[PDB]
């Protein structure tokens, strides 16, 4: 049953990743409760398929945006260009 | 009590080989049988349809 | 994110739990030994019969009485004003049975 | 099991035939036959019981228990008698019970009964029915049960149910008579028992009964034109009762076995676009069972959805496609070769595919093509850049700057992939 | 006593679960077995046929 074992793992860490993304978001949480919402069936397994893929194209972006500032630096640095004549 | 859990396993493992085997020599004896039971309507086709090509001629 | 954090945590645990289980050779009934109180095994009854309304196959979920020479373990029921002295008590060690 | 009790109580009591022993309201004669050979164990007993050759059993109980009027005897009376029919492993052979003088008695003698179930009438004709798919005699007339409501009264609605359906799961045994029915409606009502909800039991022996249906190619170009599979992998995915998967994998196997034409069994493709089975079978492989078989079948699966995304990889049904307007969620535009390798074949003379999308651009509003479109001229612009100099001269950068505004936000989240794959040196 | 019945009523669900699985196990091999049958005889009937239409 190790399967088990290891996909809990993998589900752990990418749930870790997400929380420390909204660490870096500072939304806090509001603890609504309702304490007993586990359910049983087999749907959880392509649910948090869906989710990794989420934070897969939440890394996309994250390098898709660093790299876009970093060409927006040079985008500046030709608008400063322009400025000197 | 306990004894009920190995008997499970040996009335399914007996009714699990027993058919195992039944197929395996089933199907030895049905090859040649098909063969056998085959030439039989074979032949008897020759017959008839020898008796045709009298009615024919 | 922290109901499914919650869940996760659920399905490790009950999975951990079934590695603590009897894998019989092809039985598709597993087989446990658990203690249990006394004066809660009905309870666990209806948790059994819950089990079998919870997934309808026709499952006996059976739980039944029996007797060995191992120790069992020692329990206490606190409360509020019970729990501290309890710590108390319980950071020195744990007596025999029934102490 | 209303059987298995019935059956069980049966045995507790012992009828006084003796008292009727020279009765003809009871077993005038049958009842010396009964007498006779009631070590019915011994194998000298059962090889000996041909001596009769059915001038009393069959002949003579034919037309007999129904003359005894009296249900709580007759229904003891016909259910000991036809324990041997129960039986049954080779005891019976060749119609043991011939009576071939008459072959009213044999075969078409069901008619009166299939009434009255509840004094055993209907069961007992259900068993005197399935003693043909596997037996050394033949029913004349297949539209005399085909079109007969001791299967159209069960469609419905409860042991009987399931009862009568391993009945007729042992009908279902060859192609000759299973493809007679299957020309009938009874394949509409097969569908009908499966929209319905009813027990797992039920489902599972009607799902083998399909495994029966599948020996047959032309059946199976037959029943291609309805969407069977697609519930076949949604009762999978809602259930786990680990023999029901052992079938479905056994059917498919069966079904990718009798490929006549994959021209037109598009199944292989079709099961795949209504359902990803494949992380299903992917998750059951992680699982070791003691049926070598079942790791036999899944090999089998996998291979096979291999070369069936192999088919699937293409590039002229794609161009096809792209002519037609017809932008679906294909496998080639997830595809992580086709964009490695074949984005070269993108660059046409003149870029008439990638301009066709262009137009789609601006004429078709549908957000599925739309989204299916800029994924792939993001990706044909990561695979090539003066392509994406050619998009910029005709003005395409744009245009997906106006479908950014788009009322389906996740269109809205695609243009925006596919501007974020614009923008490397821009 | 009550887990008495029980172990008795577990003797007749586990006989019920044996004859269920075995019966469906033995209609699987007979019916292989019939698969296999039909290949076989349609491959020698055929053999068979085309020697008949040579002669013929």
């Amino acid at each position: 049953f190790v399967n088990e074992v290891r996909r809990c793992e993998e589900m752990d860490r990418k749930l870790r990743f997400v929380e420390k993304e909204i660490r870096k978001a500072n939304i806090p949480i509001m603890d609504t409760g309702e304490n007993p919402e586990v359910p049983f069936p087999r749907d959880m397994i392509d649910l948090e398929a869906n989710f990794e893929k989420i934070e897969n194209e939440l890394k996309e972006i994250n390098t898709n945006q660093e790299a876009l500032k970093r060409n927006f630096l040079e985008l500046t640095e030709l608008k400063f260009i322009l400025r000197k004549t | 009590s306990q004894t009920q859990g190995i008997q499970q396993l040996l009335q399914a493992e007996k009714r699990a080989a027993e058919k195992v085997a039944d197929a395996r020599k089933r199907k030895a004896r049905r090859l040649k049988q098909a063969k056998e039971e085959a030439q039989m309507e074979v032949e008897q086709y020759r017959r008839e349809r020898e008796q045709e090509f009298q009615s024919k001629q | 994110i922290r109901v499914w954090f919650i869940k996760v945590r659920k399905m490790k645990a009950i999975y951990h739990t079934l590695n603590l289980c009897n894998i019989d050779v092809t039985q598709k009934c597993l087989i446990a030994e658990v203690w249990c109180p006394v004066t809660d095994l009905d309870s666990i009854q209806f948790a059994l019969r819950r089990g079998t309304e919870h997934s309808g196959s026709t499952v006996p979920s059976i739980l039944n009485r029996m007797q060995t020479n191992q120790t069992p373990p020692t329990y206490n029921k606190t409360n509020k004003f019970t729990h501290g002295f309890q710590n108390i008590v319980d950071a020195y060690g744990i007596g025999t049975y029934r102490e | 099991n209303i059987i298995a009790a019935k059956a069980a109580e049966v045995r507790a009591n012992k009828v006084n035939w003796q008292s009727y022993l020279q009765g003809q309201m009871i077993s005038a004669e049958d009842c010396e036959f009964i007498q006779r050979f009631e070590m019915k164990r011994s194998s000298e007993d059962k090889q000996e019981m041909l001596q009769t050759e059915g001038s009393q059993c069959a002949k003579t109980f034919i037309n007999l228990m129904t003359h005894i009027s009296k249900e709580q005897t007759v229904q003891y009376i016909l259910t000991m008698v036809d324990d041997m029919l129960q039986e049954n492993h080779q005891r019976v052979s060749i119609f043991f019970d011939y009576a071939k003088r008459s072959k009213s008695t044999a075969w078409p003698y069901f008619l009166p009964m299939l009434n009255r179930q509840d004094p055993f009438t209907v069961h007992m004709a259900a068993r005197i029915i399935a003693k043909l798919a596997a037996w050394g005699k033949e029913l004349m007339e297949g539209s005399d049960l085909n079109y007969y409501f001791n299967w159209i009264k069960t469609q419905l609605s409860s042991q009987y149910v399931q009862c009568v359906a391993g009945c007729l799961q042992l009908m279902l045994r060859v192609n000759e008579y299973r493809f007679a029915w299957v020309e009938a409606d009874g394949v509409n009502c097969i569908m009908g028992v499966l929209s319905n909800k009813c027990g797992f039991q039920l489902q599972y022996q009607m799902i083998f009964s399909i495994w029966l249906l599948a020996f047959s190619p032309q059946m199976c170009e037959h029943l291609r034109r309805y969407n069977i599979i697609p519930v076949l992998s949604d009762i999978l995915q809602e259930s786990v009762k680990e023999k029901v998967t052992r079938i479905i994998l056994a059917a498919f196997r069966n079904f990718l076995e009798k490929s006549t034409e994959r021209e037109t069994r598009q199944e292989y493709a079709l099961a795949m676009i209504q359902c990803k089975v494949l992380k299903q079978l992917e998750n059951l492989e992680q699982q070791k069972y003691d049926d070598e078989d079942i790791s036999e079948d899944i090999k089998f699966l996998l291979e096979k959805l291999g070369e069936s995304v192999q088919d699937l990889s293409s590039f002229d049904e794609y161009s096809s496609e792209l002519k037609s307007g017809r932008l679906e969620w294909s496998p080639v535009h997830k595809s992580e070769k086709f964009w490695r390798e074949n984005a070269v074949r993108l660059n046409e003379k003149n870029y008439e595919l990638l301009k066709i999308l262009t137009k789609l651009l601006e004429v078709s509003d549908d957000p599925q093509v739309l989204a299916v479109a800029a994924h792939d001229v993001g990706e044909y612009v990561r695979h090539y850049p003066r392509g994406k100099r050619v998009i910029e001269q005709l003005g395409g950068k744009q245009l997906v700057m106006n479908h950014m505004h788009h009322e389906d936000q996740q269109v809205r989240y695609n243009a925006l992939l596919a501007v974020q794959k614009l923008m490397v040196h821009n | 006593a009550l887990s008495d019945a029980d172990v008795q009523k577990q003797i007749k669900h586990m006989m019920a679960f044996i004859e269920q699985e075995a019966n469906e196990k033995a209609e699987e091999i007979d019916a292989k077995a019939e698969e296999e049958f039909n290949i076989e005889k349609g491959r020698l009937v055929q053999t068979q046929r085309l020697k008949i239409m040579e002669y013929y």
